[PDB]
């Protein structure tokens, strides 16, 4: 148990030093990608029948 | 006409019978004088002690003629038959024979619109069965195959009974006149009842086949039942036509007098008594299933007699039990009331249990609504 | 993160009484069966006893029959194990573990040698 | 002891980790998000039902064209199908019926599939003579194998019950990198879509982010209460979603290194099988136990449809890439496209 | 070229259909089998009698069986174990506290959602084995199992002829650990068939035929709602 | 005549067939009076 808490501990500190953003910066993003290409989802606004390969 | 031919054979019969039977029996011991034997137009009478009414079923000459009456003749104290009061001629009562009376007709039209009733409760209900396994395919199996087809001939058996009920029985001009066209609808008719009667052995040799005996099986091959249910029946109906056009070709092949009929329905009764066989091993086996996890005997038996309740529709056990009317009036009429609700509404009584009640198929239908 | 707290233990005399706490965190408590399993010397891990959602039921192995008893507070989400008359047998790392899924009837892999949701255990010393 | 220190020390990291995440939490998505638009109802209708499969099925890909699809069943068979018209292409009759995961190569010359052999075989399609036949079979996991996924017609990763990943060289058929750090069975994978990172989750309720290059892992996402069963990453490669036992999905951030929303209800009580995202990324489909798919709204937790016409639980779905059409595979061993 | 782009693929899956038919009888006709017990419990010598998995066939009256052993698989089994809803019956091994975690492990099969439709085979292993420590009495059921010192056996209990008393109520009341576990549950959708073995007993094969059988048997009684 | 179970349907119909029904019996009704045996 001693050998792999060395890791875990090494492994922590990888994981601490990392920059992160703001979440409402991040949810921004997430919120601009969607209407950037939400004409380009079909599942989103079904297209008629001539589009639609499945009909 | 050809029952007329029918009738004058038979009294033709009883005359030289009685005419032998008279030369045979020797002459009457007894201090009273006795009333000589003789032989009226239809029935044949013995050496009969004066003061005494004797006894005799009517005859089967006339198809108003009743043969579970009676038939009385009266030999008067002073040693001479009884002479009709009108015209004072020997004169035998035949009164009582009259098969269609008041009470006798009301009786049987009671029994025409309960099959009439019946048939047509059975064909809704089947219908939709037979929909419900056609639509949901995710029902599909071998059992249910079978069941497909034994819904199709109660199907066609119910409406082809009901036109023979409807277009043929009311119609006594179109009986009168005997065309070949009403005997095309007795062989539709009898292929249709003898199919119907032979898929209920389809059901009870695949069912066995499941719980008795290849238990594993898994290589059922339907072909067999195919020919069972919907070709064999084609052997006995087409040998019963030839030998009725030929030897007993009554108008519209209506009449029951003739044994030839045992030619179709001597198969069937032997293959629904097979059938009760298999109904025996069937509840025999699941009766040892219950022992083996120590079932308590109270819930043994509800469970075995309704496992026994469920299978008579379908195996048709109550022809096996049933297959003989009584001859006493009050038991006959009881056994048409019984028989005849077991037998028109037996399609009805299928397509609920096995459909409708159907666990399966409830929670298939019941997610579809759902959905 | 899911994350399973033991409490308690230590050096007892043989016959006295001892109680252990397990404070939960991360996950809905109310949820999920809990188990008390423990880790002999030498040993493997073993089955002690577990406590369904509401508390009411109640499982032992044989050897604590009538000397463990295992109670669960849902609103301080917490789990306890009374130990009382202990024997130098009893003595082993105590773990904490729950269920893996909710609302589940079975529990499997709570004696697994990597089991996740399980605590990190506390020393019961049971001598003289 | 000398255990005490180490375990403390990393109960002061895992205090800073959480406290650095709960200073970027100024506002949650489901604040940002009050004031778009919804999405209303989304309606979709079964259009292919394909047939032929035996048993349960397990898993299934959509190929680069989506058109073609792979599924896999535990009768032991891979079938490629034809979604347009239903036609199969290819019938592969597996080594080994226990398969648990099947992939679709990119170039479409090659599938995928493993289970509880612990070997990920590999397919070809474009043989010469016309009859699929095994190309490379991958041994080395100590585990069954529960997701794999191409980078490209030489590589390939893995995720195994053995709670590691791994990179695999088809040619040689060695492990170029293991992907080593969950405590329990991995259960599912997800690249990133320049295939530089990909997200994995496991039985330990936690997932983790990869780097395919240096075989590090980048960071470690928790939050879920029970195993995760499933993986996606997000069409931007900026976050990807999870479904577990605990009957929630949870969308998090790579950038943010927290979760972002929770897609829950109070009458779901089943675990989620499966996850995948529309084209926009603004639907979450997921599978669930109770035999249904849900239809969330991404951003903000709502839920939008429901895919009910399955009679088993569901085990996969997909989004083609082209984002017109979903396929969802059950235990009834049947595969349903939506539209 | 439409015409003849689309008769190809009608003529390949007609070609696929054709052979999806002949597994599919294959399919149908084989009861697949899960061999599970513990490192001790006398599973392996079973297997002997006749990788991540292994596979055994064997054939009893023209009926195939196809039985499959974990091998490289973590004791962690909340997972691969779902494989197997769909098998005839589990085959689960037992050396008669390893013991109490049989239990443990048996209730969770049991109790599993997706298991729950699955009939087991109950091996109660090591029967000569455990009869030598009965004789001997040096270790004591009543230790690890304390309500057994009032166990009685039960009446419809069947011992051979040369067993001592002492053999036959420890035997039984192992059985009926398990047993108290599979008829608290299960409501009739699946069962458990006990029986006292031994890793040599040429029996053993019969046993699982017999209780395949009457899995089948009971499966066909409930799809005509007759049971 | 046919007595079993499976003609009960078979003697309903030929009984009431004979009935008078709409047209008339199909053979004349037998006189049982005094001018008759
Ligand atoms: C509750 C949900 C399910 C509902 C299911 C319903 C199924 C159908 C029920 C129909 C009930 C009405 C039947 C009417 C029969 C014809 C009417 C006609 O006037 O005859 C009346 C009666 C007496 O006739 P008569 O006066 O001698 O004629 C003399 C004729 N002359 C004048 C020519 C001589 O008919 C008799 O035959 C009585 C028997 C009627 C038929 C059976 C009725 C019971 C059906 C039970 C169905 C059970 C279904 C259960 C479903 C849950
Ligand atoms: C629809 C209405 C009619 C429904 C009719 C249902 C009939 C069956 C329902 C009851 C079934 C259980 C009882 C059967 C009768 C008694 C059998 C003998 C006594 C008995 O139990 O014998 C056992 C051994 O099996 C034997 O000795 C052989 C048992 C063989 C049973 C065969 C059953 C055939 C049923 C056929 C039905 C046909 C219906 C036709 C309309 C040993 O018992 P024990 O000594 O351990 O303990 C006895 C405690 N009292
Ligand atoms: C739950 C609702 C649905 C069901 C409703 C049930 C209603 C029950 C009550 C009504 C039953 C129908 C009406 C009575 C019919 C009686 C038929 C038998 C009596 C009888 O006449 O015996 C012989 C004919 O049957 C024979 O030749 C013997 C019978 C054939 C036996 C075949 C093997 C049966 C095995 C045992 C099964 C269980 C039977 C009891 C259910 C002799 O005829 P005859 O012309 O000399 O008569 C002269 C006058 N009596
Ligand atoms: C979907 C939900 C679940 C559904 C489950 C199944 C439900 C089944 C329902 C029953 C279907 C079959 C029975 C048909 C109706 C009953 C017929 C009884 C006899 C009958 O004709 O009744 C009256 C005559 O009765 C009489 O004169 C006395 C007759 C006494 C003996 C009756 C024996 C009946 C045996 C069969 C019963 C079967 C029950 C189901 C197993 C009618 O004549 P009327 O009133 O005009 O007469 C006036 C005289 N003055
Ligand atoms: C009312 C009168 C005119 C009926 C006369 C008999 C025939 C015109 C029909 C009636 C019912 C038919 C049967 C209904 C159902 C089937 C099953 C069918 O096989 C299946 O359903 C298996 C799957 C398939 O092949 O579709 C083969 C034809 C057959 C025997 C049919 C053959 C032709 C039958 C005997
Ligand atoms: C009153 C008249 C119009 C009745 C006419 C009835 C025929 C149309 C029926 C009677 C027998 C039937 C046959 C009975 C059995 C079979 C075998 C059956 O075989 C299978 O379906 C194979 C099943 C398998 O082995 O897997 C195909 C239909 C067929 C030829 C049936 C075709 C329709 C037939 C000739
Ligand atoms: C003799 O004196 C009377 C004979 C007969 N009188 C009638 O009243 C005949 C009754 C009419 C029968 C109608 C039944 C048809 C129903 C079939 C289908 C029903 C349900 C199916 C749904 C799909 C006469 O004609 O004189
Ligand atoms: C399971 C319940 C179904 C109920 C269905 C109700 C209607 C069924 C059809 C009834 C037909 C009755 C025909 C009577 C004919 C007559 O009296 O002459
Ligand atoms: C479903 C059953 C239909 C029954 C149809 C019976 C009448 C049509 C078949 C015979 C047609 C040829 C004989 C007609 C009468 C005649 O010869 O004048
Ligand atoms: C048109 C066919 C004429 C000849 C018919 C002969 C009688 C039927 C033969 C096949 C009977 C099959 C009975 C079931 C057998 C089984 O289930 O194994
Ligand atoms: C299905 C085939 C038979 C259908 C019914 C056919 C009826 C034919 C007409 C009645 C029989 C006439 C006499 C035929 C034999 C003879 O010439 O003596
Ligand atoms: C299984 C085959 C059965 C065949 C049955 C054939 C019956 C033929 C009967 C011929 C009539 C015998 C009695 C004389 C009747 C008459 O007078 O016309
Ligand atoms: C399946 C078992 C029975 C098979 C044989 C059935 C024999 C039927 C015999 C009928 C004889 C009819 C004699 C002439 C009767 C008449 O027309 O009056
Ligand atoms: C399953 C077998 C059914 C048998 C049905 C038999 C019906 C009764 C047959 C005889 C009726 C009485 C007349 C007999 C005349 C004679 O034997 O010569
Ligand atoms: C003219 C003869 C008519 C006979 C009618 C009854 C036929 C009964 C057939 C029963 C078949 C039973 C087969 C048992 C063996 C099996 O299929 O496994
Ligand atoms: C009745 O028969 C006897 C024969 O013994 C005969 O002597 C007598 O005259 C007969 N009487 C009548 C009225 O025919
Ligand atoms: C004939 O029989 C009937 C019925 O039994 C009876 O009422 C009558 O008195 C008998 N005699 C005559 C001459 O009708």
């Amino acid at each position: 148990s001693i050998a792999q808490a060395r890791k875990l501990v090494e492994q922590l500190k990888m994981e601490a030093n990392i920059d992160r953003i703001k979440v409402s910066k991040a949810a921004a993003d997430l919120m601009a990608y969607c209407e950037a290409h939400a004409k380009e989802d079909p599942l989103l606004t079904p297209v008629p029948a001539s589009e639609n390969p499945f009909r | 006409p050809f029952l007329y031919v029918v009738g004058r054979k038979k009294m033709m019969d009883a005359q030289y019978k009685c005419y032998d039977r008279m030369q045979q029996l020797p002459a009457y011991q007894g201090e009273g004088p006795y009333c000589n034997r003789t032989w009226d137009g239809w029935l044949c009478w013995d050496d009969t002690p004066a003061g005494v009414l004797s006894y005799q079923f009517c005859p089967d000459y006339f198809p108003d003629f009743d043969p579970s009456e009676k038939v009385t003749k009266y030999c008067d104290e002073k040693g001479v038959w009884f002479k009709h009061p009108e015209n004072n001629r020997t004169w035998s009562n035949y009164t009582m024979c009259n098969a269609f009376t008041p009470e006798k007709l009301k009786n049987a039209y009671v029994l025409y619109y309960l099959a009439i009733v019946g048939h047509s409760l059975s064909i809704f209900t089947l219908v939709i069965s037979l929909g419900i396994f056609v639509f949901f395919r995710s029902l599909g199996c071998q059992r249910v195959t079978l069941h497909k087809n034994m819904f199709l001939t109660y199907i066609l058996n119910s409406m082809i009974i009901i036109i023979h009920l409807v277009e043929v029985v009311p119609n006594g001009e179109l009986v009168r006149r005997d065309p070949v066209s009403c005997k095309i609808l007795h062989f539709f008719h009898q292929y249709m009842m003898a199919c119907n009667y032979f898929w209920m052995l389809c059901e009870g040799i695949y069912l066995h086949t499941l719980i008795v005996v290849a238990v594993f099986t898994e290589k059922q091959r339907l072909r067999w039942y195919y020919l069972l249910g919907w070709g064999f029946p084609l052997v006995p109906t087409t040998i019963h036509a030839i030998t009725r056009a030929v030897y007993f070709n009554d108008n519209c092949w209506l009449s029951v007098e003739t044994h030839l009929l045992y030619i179709i329905h001597g198969p069937v009764m032997a293959a629904l008594v097979v059938n009760f066989f298999f109904l025996l091993n069937i509840v025999r086996v699941l009766v040892t299933k219950m022992r083996e996890t120590h079932e308590a005997e109270s819930h043994m038996y509800l469970k075995a007699v309704k496992a026994t309740m469920i299978l008579v529709p379908l195996l048709g056990i109550q022809f096996v039990v049933f297959p003989w009317r009584p001859s006493n009036k009050m038991l006959g009429k009881i056994y048409d009331y019984v028989m005849h609700s077991l037998i028109h509404f037996q399609g009805f009584f299928v397509a609920t249990i096995y459909c409708f009640c159907n666990n399966e198929v409830q929670t298939t239908v019941k997610r579809q609504w759902a959905q | 993160q899911v994350q399973l707290q033991e409490s308690g233990g230590g050096l007892v005399q043989p016959g006295g009484s001892l109680r252990l706490s397990c404070a939960a965190s991360g996950f809905t408590f109310s949820n999920y069966k809990m188990n008390w399993v423990r880790q002999a010397p030498g040993k493997g891990l073993e089955w002690v006893s577990d406590i369904s959602q509401s508390g009411a039921s109640i499982s032992y192995t044989g050897s604590v029959k009538g000397r463990f008893t295992i109670s669960r507070d849902n609103a301080k989400n917490t789990l306890y194990l009374q130990m009382n008359s202990l024997k130098p047998e009893d003595t082993a790392v105590y773990y904490c573990a729950r269920c893996p899924a909710p609302f589940t009837r079975d529990c499997f892999d709570v004696t697994s040698t990597t089991y996740a949701y399980r605590g990190q255990g506390t020393q019961v010393t049971v001598s003289s | 002891s000398e255990l005490d220190q180490l375990r403390q020390e990393a109960e002061q990291l895992k205090n800073q980790i959480r406290d650095a995440r709960k200073a970027c939490a100024d506002a949650t998505l489901s604040q940002i998000t009050n004031n778009i638009d919804p999405v209303g109802r989304i309606q979709m209708r079964t259009r292919r039902t394909l047939r032929g499969h035996l048993a349960k099925i397990y898993a299934m890909h959509w190929g680069t064209d989506s058109r073609l699809l792979v599924s896999a069943s535990q009768d032991g068979k891979l079938i490629i199908w034809d979604s347009y018209t239903t036609n199969k292409v290819h019938a592969i009759p597996l080594r080994s019926s226990w398969v648990m995961t099947c992939a679709y190569a990119p170039s479409g010359n090659y599938v995928a599939c493993g289970g509880l052999d612990n070997i990920c075989s590999i397919y070809n399609l474009k043989t010469r003579e016309g009859n699929v036949r095994v190309s490379r079979e991958l041994a080395g996991h100590t585990g069954y194998l529960s997701c794999c996924r191409f980078l490209d017609d030489n590589q390939i990763v893995t995720s195994s019950g053995d709670t590691t990943c791994a990179l695999w060289d088809i040619e040689t058929g060695q492990q170029t990198t293991t992907f080593t750090g969950h405590t329990g069975d991995v259960m599912s994978l997800s690249l990133a879509p320049d295939t530089r990172l990909f997200v994995s989750g496991a039985c330990d309720a936690s997932a983790k982010l990869w780097d395919v290059r240096e075989g590090m892992c980048r960071q470690t996402f928790t939050g879920h209460e029970s195993d995760i069963n499933a993986i996606c990453f997000f069409p931007n490669g900026n976050a990807f979603a999870t479904g577990s036992d605990d009957a929630t999905c949870r969308l998090f951030d790579l950038r943010a290194d927290q979760e972002l929303m929770t897609y829950s209800h109070d009458n779901i009580i089943c675990g989620i099988t499966s996850v995948s995202f529309s084209k926009s990324g603004r639907l979450l489909l997921a599978g669930y136990d109770d035999f249904n798919c849900n239809v969330w709204d991404a951003l903000k937790a709502d839920r939008a449809g429901v895919l009910a016409g399955h009679d088993n639980r569901v085990s996969c779905l997909g989004v083609t890439d082209d984002g017109m059409a979903v396929a969802t595979g059950s235990w009834d061993s049947f595969l349903k496209i939506w539209n | 070229d439409q015409r003849n782009e689309e008769k190809a693929q009608r003529e390949a899956n007609k070609k696929i259909e054709k052979q999806l038919q002949k597994d599919k009888q294959v399919y149908r006709a084989t009861h697949r089998l899960l061999l599970l017990g513990a490192g001790e419990s006398g599973k392996n010598t079973i297997v002997k009698q006749m990788s991540g998995i292994f596979e055994t066939k064997f054939q009893v009256d023209k009926v195939n069986f196809h039985m499959f052993d974990v091998g490289a698989q973590r004791d962690e089994r909340r997972k691969w174990i779902q494989c197997f809803n769909d098998v005839t019956a589990i085959i689960f091994v037992v050396a008669s506290n390893r013991l109490q975690a049989a239990l443990k492990l048996f209730d969770s099969i049991w109790n599993n959602k997706w298991l729950r439709d699955t009939s087991v085979i109950l091996f109660l292993n090591k029967q000569d084995l455990l009869a030598e420590k009965v004789l001997a009495g040096k270790s004591k059921i009543e230790d690890y199992f304390p309500e057994f010192a009032r166990y009685t056996t039960p009446e419809d209990a069947t011992p051979e002829p040369g067993e001592d008393p002492r053999v036959t109520r420890a035997k039984y009341f192992i059985r009926d650990e398990f047993l108290r576990i599979s008829t608290a549950s299960g409501d009739g959708r699946h069962y458990c068939y006990p029986h006292f073995t031994c890793a040599v007993d040429t029996e053993n094969i019969r046993r699982v035929f017999n209780d395949c059988r009457d899995i089948i048997q009971r499966m066909h009684l409930r799809q005509y709602e007759l049971l | 005549k046919c007595n079993t179970a499976t003609c009960a349907t078979q003697r309903l119909a030929n009984f009431l067939v004979h009935s008078s029904k709409n047209f008339g019996p199909i053979l004349p009704p037998t006189n049982v009076g005094s001018n008759t045996y």
